[PDB]
């Protein structure tokens, strides 16, 4: 794989959000979107106006500017979605290099990818050494997503679906806390209210 | 401990793992 | 010696054949760097063939790792010795204790990055005292075979060389013992029978103008390898059955 | 080694020679330190040009 | 090894970089180009930061 | 029995206040000792005059109505003033100036044997009024550096040098092993240029050493 | 060094790193750092916790 | 004679080299006292007692 | 989830789609590496994944000459049946295939 | 524990190995813990902890 | 010597074609067909070419125009 | 026992004395650890590992430089080929494996 | 007050034939270190030395054999010869002749005395003799030099060193062994800061201290010749 042509014109891309495995954020969105070309128009949540266009390389300035607006669902161009035949377009790759500018027309990127994965291979290990409920960390608002709910005898909202997700929406509108709530959990809250920092939002028996 | 050149067999479980010189 | 030790170095030094342990105790009749003659006590001696215990110390010879092995007498002239006692020290053994290296002064401090990762920063006093110097014995071989074009010769007669460059070879073509040599110096003169050089026009014109005989024999003489220098301590020769000697042979 | 060197350089103890005095700038700091009058680490106020 | 050829080696070495590599080559920085600096001895002197 | 025998080579780039000098070819080990000796001498032994203390009309902890600058800030500004005094050992000047503008080093009185190399040196500026500012200043000269912290006290920066360092690196002659290329770097306050400062400091060294040697020639 | 490269460029960042290594080695030498047998702490509470 | 890197001690976790260093220092101090006794030759008595 | 246990990436692609399976692979390998504290940008794994899915199996030949169960690399059938789609003739349908490295 | 124009105060230690650990030059918390305190627990070839 | 080539990457984008154009220039120089456009401070053709690139007086188009002019000069050598 | 033996000599308990730089003569702050360590010189000699070659002999079956003393470059394996490929260096690799 | 005051050499205490302490009383602020470290440098580095260089032995071709009649190997004998201290007066190189026989230790006093021959340790052990009839005759060549000249770097000219019986040894041109300087406060009648420099050296007794401390400052000031003159 090389940089055969600069562009192909594909509008396909991937959505980027701060990664959360069901606890706190383990890597910010700025680490995952920096140095990549946007894949779509950029708007505030209420379509105030277009902040960034569809082809601006998101370098440090634009990363900070997005940090000001704080929208955290960013469609960005990727290598897999590239329309280029028998090669990769320079825009869908991104800009990363030892140098800070965009990738040059011709650099062999697949070999560099393989070496980049290979260097941490030494730091790994062939054989391993030996090996109740949700506690919110920051202060925010409960947002129940993909969940069926029912009011039990006590009045506490209980969950009747397995795919239940729980988000913490703060006063800006971002999502820093995401959790997966099992079926048959107890929620003293529901979708729409506000909770304190460290306040227990929901409990269930682990077994 | 750190500066990964040999692994640390001795630790409480859950630590990433050294990777000690 | 090990300034910090354990007590096991003695057993390793003694039980290893590197040292020389007295067969029977007594008094040293003779102490030379070449041999040691011990007069046996009558208590340890058999009734017949009285004699004495003579230990011929192994002198400078080649080891397997191209290092040197040399035994040195650790006793003085006319000294009481015991049975099971060290009479000579082999290499890296001091008075029957195993001395694998040397004890020396060390300061733990970063010094101008010259000891960055594990690198060692050594003073000139050490290299001046010659206490970490080593002696290597390299064995080089020269082989006169039977080529199809004929037998190979060891004679000092060599083409394409200055007589001053061969000044160190004897009449037969082998360097003298003790002569110091450097890389490129001919240790053993040797030439391989060759013929039909089948040379080209320009070389023929050159040889015709300057009338220089192009020798038929190719140079293969054993010369010192590149980048090493030392002194010749021993030469030996192996010759086939009755087929005529070299003079130096 | 260089990380150590810079860590020992840039650091503050609670007390050393000439704590809390004032200097025109870094050149005065070098003159102070190399002459042994002031310690390497000491809480000080100095005029600096950034 | 006449004494005049050392200055000729100075001439030919000045703007002629050399490539250095270690045995476990993992990433492209396992090979790097440097400018030769003639040194007495038989050991290669590698910049510590690399 | 031959020795080096180095001579100097010609460099400086900051016009008058800061100069770096290179000397080669030295003998092995001589670069470090020469650099260190000349450095200690240039730092802790150099004839120069600077502020030790100063009379004040206002009052080290106070304020003066009509100046945003603070007291020890003014003292700091004082110490950096380049003072060159003649045979007059201890001189004292006066700050006679008042108005709505900064009081520079040209706003000081002009004595007979006093010289200031920087009239644009900033002593202290003035905020808006007739506001009272007028004072006298006594200057001492020392054979080294002495802070007043050991004893309105002011740290006394006698030596005209402001910074000095030396970098030792290997040099090479046509057949030579490891030869020292001594590179000295030093800056001054403007009174005496560094080129003569090195000479006079190593002359302090020579006078310190001229007693013992015989037959330097041949 | 990261901010130095992001602001001033490669040309200064190189000489910055060179001077950094120089001064780091120099002052790590000057510091006289070491390690001794007494440099290791041994709390007296240790044996009480063991007990 | 030698200037080692202290940083090589903690990462590699071989403190026995430090104990060997201290004990060799001590043994050399004993030997230096003995050599001082040799030069200022006293008698069999003082050396034997030491 | 019709049951539990780890899942096979080929079926993950076959049901959810391309972006889902590349996201799964990059996230899982990022977790494994991040546990040991090695920073690696997602781009390299992106390009590895693009080269992993390069093959795809035809489903319907249409107006093309492909076989009903033939496995051809995505880009080739892409350009061919895309020129045939710019043409009037009906194109050929395919299904993305996941091949190990 | 140190005194500055007063009786007592305490600061970040100037101990050598602690500086080497905190600065990131050489080591981490575990190695320092093992040079000083009781050293964890291992397992048999089966993996069963001791 | 040239410690950093960053400026030559600045004047000619695509930090590869800098290598190609500078190799063409250093071939014009070493093979003694041409001479430097900047003073040679005892640098080899490599650093001399790079210094020519930094000052913005040599790139692909300038060298190509020079070659296309030399072509017509040799055509005028037809006489 | 070690501190006790140090007391017989005139050497501190810490095993740490003051040291002075041989260059500037000033003292080293921060007492250092000096002593006597027993060290060994391993037989990895720099005049045994140092090798160099511009143009020497070549193998007969395939024209490759290994011959004889070791000669030939440190075999430019596939990993080094990848290291060259990651850089934009193409002529380097060509002259490496062709000329 | 004004420049300047220069210290001078004061009482020089000799303690043994090996070493001694020198002292300089009138030092200014911190000048003690500045002078003492540089003096240590120049003393350890540059001093006249008279180390042995060449040795031709009775019937020996190289240093790796053993002469019949001595328990010391030839290499050990050369290593012992390298540690022999001597001083010359008017020559820069001199050849001594050594002859001895009979059982017993051959000390450093068994050599033939010459004009500029000053031995400092006639008890220095060269070798032992282990037979009634065993004679060793040798030509010991001594040269005068400075620093450390090893034997490998000796052979560049090599100028027909054909007599293989001659073996070269490493040059150890140095009278100095260990130099220490201590700067203690020297209180003159009423000066707060004057300091005393005590330089305790270590010599083989070859060169007298005052001569050494003279030539050290000699070369030191001679290096300042870039801009210097006598005043
Ligand atoms: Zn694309």
């Amino acid at each position: 794989l090389v940089v055969t042509e600069d562009d192909c014109g594909t509008h396909e891309g991937i959505m980027m959000t701060p990664v959360i495995e069901g606890g706190d954020v383990k890597e910010p969105l700025r680490d995952r979107v920096l140095g990549r070309v946007t894949a779509e128009d950029v708007l505030k949540p209420g379509t105030a106006d277009i902040l960034v266009p569809r082809n601006t390389l998101l370098h440090e300035q634009w990363c900070d500017l997005l940090e000001e607006n704080s929208v955290d669902a960013v469609k960005v161009r990727s290598v897999v979605s590239c329309d280029t035949d028998f090669g990769v377009c320079a825009h869908c790759y991104g800009r990363d290099l030892a140098r800070g500018h965009i990738i040059n027309k011709g650099e062999a990127i697949g070999v560099i990818a393989a070496q980049s994965i290979g260097e941490p291979g030494t730091q790994l290990t062939m054989r391993t050494f030996h090996i109740s409920s949700i506690q919110v960390k920051n202060k925010g608002s409960i947002k129940l997503s993909n969940v069926k709910s029912v009011v039990n005898s006590s009045g506490k909202l209980v969950i009747t679906s397995r795919n239940t997700e729980l988000k913490l929406i703060d006063e800006f509108g971002r999502t820093k806390e995401s959790y997966k709530v099992p079926y048959g959990a107890v929620l003293a809250k529901g979708d729409g209210e506000q909770v304190a920092g460290g306040e227990t939002v929901a409990n269930w028996d682990p077994h | 401990g750190g500066a990964g050149h040999v692994p640390e067999y001795f630790v409480g479980i859950g630590t990433p793992i050294s990777f000690y010189g | 010696k090990p300034l910090v030790g354990t007590g096991m170095e003695r057993a390793v030094a003694v039980d290893s054949g590197v040292t020389a342990v007295a067969k029977r105790g007594g008094v040293v009749q003779y102490v030379d760097a070449s041999r040691i003659v011990i007069k046996v006590n009558e208590d340890e001696m058999y009734p017949g063939e009285a004699g004495i215990d003579i230990y011929n110390l192994t002198k400078y010879t080649r080891s397997n790792q191209n290092t040197c092995i040399n035994q040195m007498p650790c006793v003085s002239l006319g000294e009481p010795v015991e049975r099971g006692d060290v009479l000579a020290d082999g290499p890296s053994t001091d008075l029957g204790e195993l001395a694998l290296g040397q004890n020396m002064r060390v300061a733990f401090m970063p010094w101008n990055g010259y000891n960055f990762e594990d690198s060692i920063l050594v003073s000139e006093r050490v290299v001046q005292e010659d206490r970490f110097t080593t002696i290597h014995i390299q064995e080089l071989a020269c082989v006169s075979r039977d080529t199809k074009l004929g037998p190979e010769e060891i004679t000092a007669d060599i083409p394409n060389v200055g007589e001053a460059a061969l000044s160190k070879l004897d009449e037969s073509g082998i360097v003298y013992i003790g002569a110091e040599v450097t890389g490129g110096d001919i240790l053993v003169g040797k030439v391989t029978p060759k013929g039909e050089t089948q040379l080209t026009p320009e070389e023929k014109l050159l040889r015709a103008i300057f009338g220089e005989k192009a020798s038929d024999v190719k140079d293969s003489s054993l010369r010192v390898p590149n980048g090493v220098s030392g002194t010749v301590i021993d030469v030996q020769v192996f010759t086939r059955d009755g087929v005529e000697k070299d003079k130096r042979a | 080694d260089v990380v150590l060197g810079l860590y020992y350089m840039t650091r503050d103890c609670v007390n050393a020679k000439g704590e809390g005095m004032v200097l025109t700038g870094p050149k005065e700091a070098e003159r102070l330190y190399r002459s042994g009058l002031a310690s390497l680490h000491a809480r000080v106020k100095v005029r600096i040009t950034e | 090894e006449e004494a005049v050829v050392w200055d000729i080696l100075d001439e030919v070495i000045r703007e002629h970089p050399v490539l250095l590599n270690r045995a476990p080559t993992l990433h492209r920085l396992g090979i790097q180009a440097f400018e030769p600096v003639l040194i007495e001895g038989k050991a290669i002197q590698l910049h510590p930061l690399v | 029995t031959e020795f080096l025998k180095p001579r100097l080579v010609d460099i400086e780039q900051v016009s008058s206040t800061h100069a770096k000098v290179t000397l080669e070819p030295l003998e092995r080990g001589f670069g470090h000792t020469l650099g260190n000796a000349l450095r200690r001498i240039l730092l802790s032994s150099m004839p120069g005059c600077a502020v030790t203390e100063v009379e004040i009309d206002g009052v080290e902890y106070s304020t003066k109505e009509g100046v945003q600058e603070d007291i020890l800030e003014i003292l700091l500004n004082l110490k950096g003033l380049a003072v060159r005094v003649q045979g007059k050992d201890e001189v004292i000047l006066t700050l006679n100036k008042s108005g709505i503008g900064p009081v520079t080093a040209a706003d000081i009185t002009h004595d007979g044997d006093v010289e200031i190399v920087k009239p644009q040196h900033v002593i202290c500026h003035l905020t808006d009024e007739n506001a009272s500012i007028s004072m006298r200043i006594k200057v001492q000269r020392g054979r080294g550096y002495v802070p007043a912290s050991t004893r309105l006290l002011v740290d006394a920066c006698y030596s005209p040098v402001e910074r000095i360092a030396y970098n030792v690196e290997a040099a090479r002659v046509e057949q030579r092993t490891d030869l020292d290329k001594l590179v000295i770097e030093m800056e001054t306050n403007g009174t005496i240029d560094p080129e003569e400062a090195i000479r006079r400091a190593a002359t302090i060294l020579a006078e310190q050493l001229e007693a013992f040697v015989d037959l330097e020639v041949l | 060094l990261n901010t130095c490269y992001r602001i001033l460029g490669l040309k200064p960042t190189v000489i910055f790193a060179d001077q950094i290594m120089y001064t780091g080695f120099a002052y790590a030498a000057r510091s006289g750092a070491s390690v001794g047998i007494d440099d290791m702490v041994i709390p007296e509470k240790k044996h009480e916790i063991i007990s | 004679d030698i200037v080692l890197n202290p940083l090589g001690v903690p990462s590699r976790m071989n403190i026995g080299q430090i104990l060997e260093t201290h004990l060799g220092m001590a043994a050399k101090g004993i030997g230096d006292k003995i050599n001082a006794m040799l030069k200022q030759q006293q008698e069999v008595a003082k050396l034997r007692e030491f | 989830v019709i049951s539990d246990g780890p899942e096979a990436p080929h079926d993950i692609l076959r049901l959810r789609g391309v972006h889902a399976v590349t996201r799964y692979i990059v996230n899982e390998v990022q977790d494994v590496y991040r546990l040991q504290g090695v920073k690696i940008n997602d781009k390299h794994i992106e390009v590895i994944v693009r080269q992993m899915l390069r093959k795809a199996t035809i489903v319907n030949a249409g107006s093309s000459d492909f076989l009903e169960g033939e496995q051809v690399e995505y880009s080739r059938v892409k350009i061919a049946n895309r020129e045939l789609e710019a043409n009037g003739k009906v194109g050929a349908t395919y299904s993305r295939d996941l091949l190990g490295i | 524990v140190i005194n500055r124009d007063g009786q007592e105060e305490k600061q970040v230690s100037f101990n050598s190995i602690y500086m080497m650990a905190d600065s990131g030059a050489r080591g981490s918390a575990a190695q320092i813990r093992q040079l000083a305190g009781m050293r964890g627990l291992m397992a048999k070839p089966d993996g069963s902890i001791i | 010597a040239r410690v950093t080539v960053q400026d030559a990457v600045e004047k000619i984008g695509n930090r590869f074609d800098l290598v190609l154009v500078a190799a063409r220039r250093a071939r014009q120089m070493q093979v003694g067909g041409k001479d430097p456009l900047v003073p040679e401070e005892n640098d080899k053709t490599t650093v001399i070419a790079l210094r020519e690139i930094e000052e913005g007086l040599i790139n692909n188009q300038i060298l190509d125009v020079r070659e296309r002019q030399e072509q017509q000069e040799q055509e005028a050598a037809e006489l | 026992e070690i501190k006790e033996l140090l007391k017989l000599g005139d050497l501190p308990t810490s095993g740490q004395i003051r040291l002075y730089d041989g260059r500037t003569g000033e003292q080293f702050e921060r007492p250092v650890t000096v002593g006597y360590m027993y060290m060994l010189k391993l037989n990895h000699l720099v005049d045994d590992k140092m090798h160099a070659r511009s143009t020497g002999s070549y193998s007969l079956v395939t024209q490759q430089p290994l011959g004889g003393a070791q000669f030939g470059g440190q075999r430019f394996g596939e990993m080094e080929v990848w290291a060259l490929e990651a850089y934009g260096a193409a002529y380097t690799l060509q002259e490496m494996l062709t000329v």
